[PDB]
């Protein structure tokens, strides 16, 4: 039963934990991050910033 | 509020109104001016953020347990109103 | 004199080369391979 | 494609390497910088990572003007009337 | 254009008189922009230089 | 588990047949008249899911290839430290991340999991 139960969940996506960005809905810093190279390589890559205390998103490029 | 403009603006008469006339002259300067073209705008305006979307589509690739469509494949199965999604 | 060797892009599934010479023996990040 | 580099040979990635190898310098990890300068295999793996958005570019530019071009056809005759309608 | 992709356009030219200048008398045959190097990460443009 | 048997006359393999008046099971061969007695109720076998252990698979000279790492962990048999290992060669997207050694004096297989 608990090897069911523990096998019932779904897909944890746990974020990369900083504290550098700054929030602009909760103002809490706890904000995760994902940073690619997806923009044209005429610019620099893009970062994509998600807040994990109240769920804002937001993009730096 | 009374409260906020007797307490935390401490406005006079003369402010007030000249408050008041100004928030009704810039009010009445907002509204659409008929003859306005607005179904091209909201094309545009949709249209033109679609073709950079391509680059960051693939974030969600990313994470491999996260296989839903979404970005360029989504916005054109909404469009085309598919029977059959993936 | 067998000193070189022609590989195709097939037998190379089955080789193994050491990329500097100074890497067969027993600035930048240089590892020393395991193999 | 969002994952590290694959095993493109069999049980490896580059011919220098061991079968059965997940070590993160074989899988794709550049330890140096632009100023310190890139190993081969390091140099390779980065060179993956740049093609993968060189195509994006070159192809997605042509499917994002077709659904441009569909959308405006499709809206292009709606207009603000003095009824406000 | 340069050897490291950085490409451009001449925008206006200038006589010896107006070049900034060293102390041994030594005068930019062009100028370029500093705004460039950042996003582009083209150390080796510097390297060679 | 199931096993095919052949027919001992044209190498057909034996289908059953049933014997009513005595209750007794055959295999019989629908090309001659070669008829042998049924030792088992057991005929045939379908399972789902396989709970197979995980093999190494082919091991005969197998530390010829030389693309194949090293280790210096001790033989349990022959006191050996110089030994070939490898993953799982079942190709099985659940596949844990074993290890199987195979030594090199005694070819002797053995793996990183102790489990008792």
């Amino acid at each position: 039963a608990k090897q069911n139960l523990y096998n019932a969940q779904g897909a944890t996506i746990e974020r990369s934990v900083t504290d550098r960005f700054t929030c602009g809905k909760c103002k809490e810093k706890k904000v995760s991050y994902y940073q690619l190279q997806t923009r044209s390589a005429d610019e620099p890559l893009t970062t994509f910033c998600t807040c994990e205390a109240c769920g804002n998103r937001w993009k730096f490029s | 509020a009374t409260r906020r403009v007797l307490q935390e603006y401490r406005l006079t008469k003369q402010a007030f109104d000249w408050v008041l006339s100004n928030i009704e002259a810039q009010f009445l300067r907002s509204v659409v001016h008929p003859g306005e073209m607005v179904g091209v705008l909201a094309a545009q305006s949709i249209g033109e953020p679609a073709t950079q979307m391509t680059l960051n589509t693939f974030h969600f690739a990313g994470v491999a347990s996260k296989k839903v469509t979404s970005g360029v494949p989504r916005l054109k199965e909404i469009l085309n109103v598919a029977k059959n999604m993936k | 004199e067998g000193l070189v060797e022609y590989i195709d892009a097939e037998e190379e599934e089955s080789i193994l080369i050491a990329m500097q010479p100074e890497d067969l023996e027993p600035k930048r990040i240089r590892v020393s391979h395991h193999a | 494609e969002g994952k590290r580099i694959a095993f493109g040979f069999v049980d490896r990635t580059l011919p220098h390497f061991s079968k059965d190898d997940y070590s993160p310098e074989s899988k794709g990890f550049v330890e140096n910088s632009y100023l310190r300068g890139l190993t081969p295999q390091e140099f390779f793996f980065h060179a993956m990572g740049g093609r993968e958005g060189l195509i994006d570019t070159a192809v997605k530019t042509a499917e994002t003007g077709y659904i441009q071009r569909r959308l405006v056809k499709a809206l292009e005759d709606i207009m603000v009337h003095y009824d406000n309608t | 254009a340069s050897r490291h992709g950085q490409k451009g356009t001449i925008g206006i030219t200038y006589r010896r008189e107006d070049m900034p200048f060293t102390a041994e008398g030594i005068v930019p045959d062009l100028i370029i922009n500093p705004h460039a190097i950042p996003s582009r990460m083209t150390v080796a443009h510097l390297i060679e230089c | 588990m199931t096993t095919f048997r052949f027919c001992r006359d044209c190498n057909n393999m034996l289908y059953p047949r049933e014997d009513k008046e005595n209750n007794r099971l055959l295999f019989e061969c629908r090309t001659c008249s070669y008829v042998e007695e049924a030792g088992s109720p057991l005929v045939y076998r379908h399972e789902l899911i396989t709970n197979i252990g995980e093999t190494a698979g082919v091991v005969q000279d197998i530390g010829s290839d030389p693309t194949l790492p090293r280790s210096d962990r001790e033989c349990p048999k022959c006191h050996s430290r110089e030994n070939v290992f490898f993953q799982s060669q079942q190709r099985r997207k659940d596949t844990s991340m074993v290890l199987f050694f195979v030594c090199l004096s005694c070819s002797h297989i053995f793996t990183s999991d102790q489990k008792n």
